[PDB]
C-alpha cells in the first residue's frame, strides 16, 4: 500500500509542476498577448488601494506606455529588471508592497492548490 | 518443521508484491492522463487568478 | 482538422455597426484562447482582439477599444466581433485566429472583407 | 518588504510598518543568512506587531529586514490521503516526494468541540496492560495521563500501549474492529536514541501505512515544541469526525512542551504567575487538551493519551498541576516497583481515579469489574501502607490480621503488573486476581458481592 501510495505521489507531482511549467511560458509571453495593458494596471492598483501612499513607483520604461495613466494618478514611474512586477514604495516610510505576477505565480499552490488539483483530477 | 514452514512464505511475500508493483506503476500512468487532457483548463484557471 | 469559417463583413456606413461570427470545428474549442487580427489590401496585418478559453478574460488594440467588443459562444463554438463607431480606416479583411496555444497564431481562418464607406 | 526593526532576540522579533496584520496571520521574512523563515502575527500593535518565527535567528542584519503578508488567518493544507506519510513540526513531509494537496485548509489555531455534541462513551479497549483495563477502563474519548519522573523511563512504557492498542471485539458486547483503526504520533523534544526506538516498534505494530507522524526532535526549532501540538491535533480531526475511523493520538515529551511555553511567559509583555511560569499557561493546557471527545453522532473518536515527563517527582511543579485537573482518571509510574524489575511500573495507591463507575463499569462495560475494582483498591492499599508501619512498630512486628495484609501486597503486584510483552483479556484479567484475593478470608471481601466471588472461582 506503500509502494502505491508514493507511486502516485511522484505521478501526481509531475502534473503539477508541470501546469507551473505551461503557466511560466504564458509569462515570459504575458507582455506579447495585448491583454498585458489590463494585466499592468490591476497589479499598480492594488499596491496603491493598500496601505502606501504612492510616494514612488517603479516599474521598467518599456511598461511606461501602460502605466502613463497612473503616472499622473500618483507619483511617477522610474527598473525590477522583471517586466513582470510593479513594486509601490509607500510615504509611512520603507514600507514597500510588491505585487509581481511570480510571486502570485508561486503562491498559487500556496493558496489554491485544492482548485487547480480538483479540476485536473476530480 | 520451522525450515520448511519459512521457505513456503517467504516465496509469497515477494511474488505478492511483485504484482503490486505492476498494478502501482500503471496507476501512476492511470493519474497522468486523465490530468494532461484537461490540461489546458488548470491553465486558464491559474491565468485568471495571478493576474490580480 | 482545424477548420475556421468567417462570417458577417460586408458594407457599413461610417458610425454605423456590425458584427462578425466565426464558428469553429476540429477542436476542443472552449480550452483555447482565440484572436481577431485585420489586414487593409495592400498593407499589414494588426491584431485587433483576444479572448481567453473560458471567456474570463478579453484584450483590445489602442485602434479599437472602446468601439469593438469580442465575445465567444462556447456551446455552439463561435467566436464574436461587435463592432460599433466604424470608420474608414476599419475597412480591412478580418481574419479569426482560431486557435492561439497560449498567444501565438496556431491557425487562420479564411477571413471576411468589412467595408466602411 | 518591511524594514525598520525595533527588538529581535530569540524567535520574537518587532518590526514596524505594520497594521495591515491580524491576530494568527502567516507572514515571511528576510534575513541576514540568506534564508526565508516564518511568522506567526501572535500580537499586534499601533505602527509595530508582535512576530513569532518558527525558527531560531542566529544571523538578521537591520540593512535587510521583510514582511509580507501571506494570509489574513494562518492555516495548514490537510487532506484525507496523507496515511503513511511522515511529517515534521515545519509541516513539510519527511518522506522525500511532492507534498499533498489538501482538501481543506484548516486552521492550525483549533476550533474547539462543543460539550453538547458529546454523551458518555463506554466502549472500552485492551491495552495489553492489565491494571488499566481493570482499574480506571480506558475508553475512546477519556485522557489519561501517565505521569513519568525524571531519572526514569518514559519510553519503554509508551511503547506497550502502542502495539498492544487494540479494541475487544465482543468482549464488551460489540466491537469497533469494523472500522479501521490507526494511530497518530507528534513528539515534542526527542535526541538520537528516542527518534528510532519509536519507529522501529512502529514496524511491531506494522503501521506505518495507516499513521500520521509529527515528530519535532531538539535538533529542530524550540518555537516549533508548541506549534506542533495543535498542529497535530488538527490532522486528528480531519480524519477521526470527518472520515469516521477511530484515530489513537499519542503525545508524548510534555515537558519539553512546556520548555518552550515558558520561552515565550517571560521573553514576552506577559509576567509569571503560576509559580514562576506564566498565566496564559492554562489556555496553552486547555486548548490541548479539551479537543479530543467521542462525540455522539460520529462513529468516530479522537482518544488522547497524553505521557508526561515532568520534573523529579514533586506534585507541585506546573505540570502534573494542571494536568491533574483536566483529566478524569489518571494512572502514575513511580520508583517502588521500578526497583524490582517490573515493567510497566504503575503504581496506583497514590493514583486516584474519578471515572469506574461513572458510564464505565456499568452500561456496554461490563460489570463483572465493577465491584472487583471497589475492592483491589482498599485490598492494595492493606498492603503497600504496612509495609512502611511495620519499621515503626517494630522490625518484623505484625499481628494475626495485618500479616494477612503484607501477604498480598509482594503477590498482586509481581504477578499482575508484569504484562509488557503479555497481553490479557477481561477475562484472563479478573479469574487470576481472585484468586490472591483467596488469602483474605470473608470480612475483607465485604465489597465483592456474593455472585462476584463464586462467578470468578
Amino acid at each position: 500500500e506503500l509502494l502505491v501510495a508514493t507511486a502516485r505521489t511522484q505521478a501526481r507531482g509531475e502534473v503539477l509542476e508541470e501546469v507551473r511549467r505551461r503557466v511560466r511560458e504564458a509569462l515570459e509571453a504575458l507582455p506579447q498577448k495585448p491583454e498585458w495593458p489590463e494585466v499592468v494596471r490591476k497589479l499598480a492598483l492594488e499596491a496603491l488601494e493598500a496601505l502606501p501612499g504612492a510616494k514612488a513607483l517603479v516599474a521598467n520604461p518599456e511598461d511606461l506606455p501602460h502605466l502613463e495613466a497612473m503616472a499622473r494618478e500618483r507619483g511617477v514611474e522610474l527598473e525590477p529588471a522583471l517586466r513582470l512586477g510593479v513594486r509601490a514604495v509607500g510615504a509611512e516610510g520603507k514600507t514597500q508592497v510588491e505585487n509581481s505576477l511570480l510571486a502570485r505565480m508561486d503562491r498559487a499552490w500556496d493558496a489554491m492548490s485544492s482548485k487547480v488539483a480538483q479540476a485536473l483530477w476530480g | 518443521l520451522e525450515a520448511q514452514y519459512r521457505e513456503r512464505e517467504r516465496a509469497e511475500t515477494e511474488a505478492l508484491l511483485a504484482r503490486y508493483r505492476e498494478r502501482a506503476e500503471a496507476e501512476a500512468k492511470a493519474v497522468r492522463e486523465k490530468a494532461m487532457a484537461r490540461l489546458d483548463e488548470a491553465v486558464a484557471l491559474v491565468l485568471k487568478e495571478v493576474l490580480p | 482538422e482545424v477548420q475556421l469559417l468567417e462570417s458577417g463583413g460586408g458594407l457599413v456606413q461610417p458610425g454605423g455597426s456590425l458584427r462578425l461570427s466565426c464558428a469553429a470545428s476540429g477542436f476542443t474549442f472552449s480550452t483555447y484562447m482565440m484572436s481577431w487580427v485585420r489586414q487593409a489590401p495592400g498593407k499589414g496585418l494588426e491584431w485587433v482582439s483576444s479572448i481567453e478559453g473560458s471567456g474570463s478574460k478579453t484584450y483590445y488594440a489602442d485602434s479599437v477599444k472602446g468601439r469593438f467588443t469580442i465575445s465567444r459562444d462556447n456551446s455552439k463554438n463561435t467566436l464574436y466581433l461587435q463592432m460599433n463607431s466604424l470608420r474608414a480606416e476599419d475597412t480591412a479583411v478580418y481574419y479569426c485566429a482560431k486557435r492561439d496555444s497560449s498567444f501565438g497564431f496556431d491557425y487562420w481562418g479564411q477571413g471576411t472583407l468589412v467595408t466602411v464607406s | 518588504e518591511y524594514t525598520g526593526i525595533t527588538y529581535i532576540s530569540g524567535p520574537l522579533l518587532f518590526v514596524e510598518n505594520a497594521k495591515d496584520l491580524a491576530y494568527g496571520a502567516i507572514v515571511d521574512i528576510k534575513d541576514g543568512t540568506g534564508r526565508v523563515r516564518g511568522g506567526q502575527v501572535i500580537e499586534v500593535s499601533e505602527e509595530y506587531a508582535v512576530i513569532q518565527v518558527f525558527e531560531e535567528t542566529t544571523g538578521l542584519d537591520l540593512a535587510t529586514t521583510s514582511v509580507s503578508l501571506v494570509e489574513d488567518v494562518a492555516r495548514l493544507g490537510v487532506s484525507k490521503e496523507m496515511l503513511g506519510r511522515r511529517f515534521n513540526g515545519i509541516g513539510k513531509p519527511i518522506d522525500g516526494l511532492p507534498p499533498i494537496t489538501p482538501e481543506k485548509r484548516l486552521p492550525i489555531t483549533g476550533l474547539p468541540l462543543n460539550p453538547v455534541a458529546r454523551r458518555k462513551p463506554e466502549q472500552f479497549i485492551q491495552t495489553g496492560i492489565s491494571t488499566i483495563d481493570v482499574m480506571n477502563t480506558l475508553v475512546r474519548g477519556q485522557k489519561l495521563p501517565i505521569f513519568s519522573g525524571s531519572g526514569l523511563p518514559a519510553n519503554e512504557i509508551a511503547a506497550q500501549i502502542a502495539r498492544q492498542a487494540t479494541v475487544r471485539p465482543d468482549l464488551s458486547g460489540e466491537g469497533e474492529k469494523e472500522e479501521p483503526f490507526a494511530v497518530v504520533f507528534a513528539a515534542m523534544g526527542i535526541t538520537q536514541r528516542e527518534l528510532s526506538y519509536f519507529i522501529q516498534e512502529f514496524e511491531r505494530t506494522g503501521a506505518l501505512s495507516r499513521s500520521v507522524l509529527f515528530l519535532n526532535k531538539a535538533d529542530d526549532p524550540t518555537i516549533e515544541r508548541i506549534l506542533t501540538p495543535r498542529m497535530a491535533l488538527t490532522v486528528a480531526e480531519y480524519l477521526a469526525f470527518e472520515h469516521d475511523y477511530h484515530v489513537l493520538v499519542i503525545l508524548t515529551d510534555m515537558t519539553n512542551y512546556c520548555e518552550a511555553l515558558r520561552e515565550i511567559g517571560a521573553a514576552r509583555e506577559e509576567i509569571p504567575g503560576r509559580r514562576g511560569y506564566p498565566g496564559y499557561m492554562y489556555t496553552d493546557l486547555a486548548t490541548i487538551y479539551e479537543r479530543a471527545g467521542v462525540v455522539e453522532g460520529k462513529k468516530g473518536s479522537v482518544t488522547q493519551i497524553p505521557i508526561l515527563s515532568m520534573p523529579d517527582d514533586d506534585r507541585t511543579h506546573p505540570i502534573p498541576d494542571l494536568t491533574g485537573y483536566i483529566t478524569e482518571g489518571q494512572i502514575q509510574l513511580s520508583r517502588e516497583l521500578h526497583r524490582k524489575g517490573i515493567y510497566p511500573p504503575i503504581d496506583p495507591l497514590p493514583s486516584l481515579s474519578r471515572l469506574m463507575n461513572n458510564g464505565v463499569g456499568k452500561g456496554k462495560t461490563r460489570e463483572d469489574h465493577k465491584q472487583v475494582s471497589d475492592q483491589l483498591y482498599s485490598a492494595y492499599a492493606n498492603g503497600v501502607d504496612i509495609r512502611k508501619l511495620v519499621a515503626i512498630i517494630g522490625e518484623d512486628a505484625l499481628t494475626e490480621n495485618d500479616r494477612r495484609y503484607l501477604q498480598f501486597a509482594d503477590a498482586f503486584e509481581r504477578f499482575f503488573i508484569n504484562q509488557g510483552q503479555q497481553n490479557r483479556s477481561i477475562e484472563e484479567s479478573l479469574q487470576i486476581a481472585w484468586a490472591l484475593l483467596s488469602m483474605l478470608p470473608q470480612g475483607e471481601l465485604k465489597r465483592i458481592s456474593k455472585d462476584h466471588i463464586g462467578k470468578y472461582y
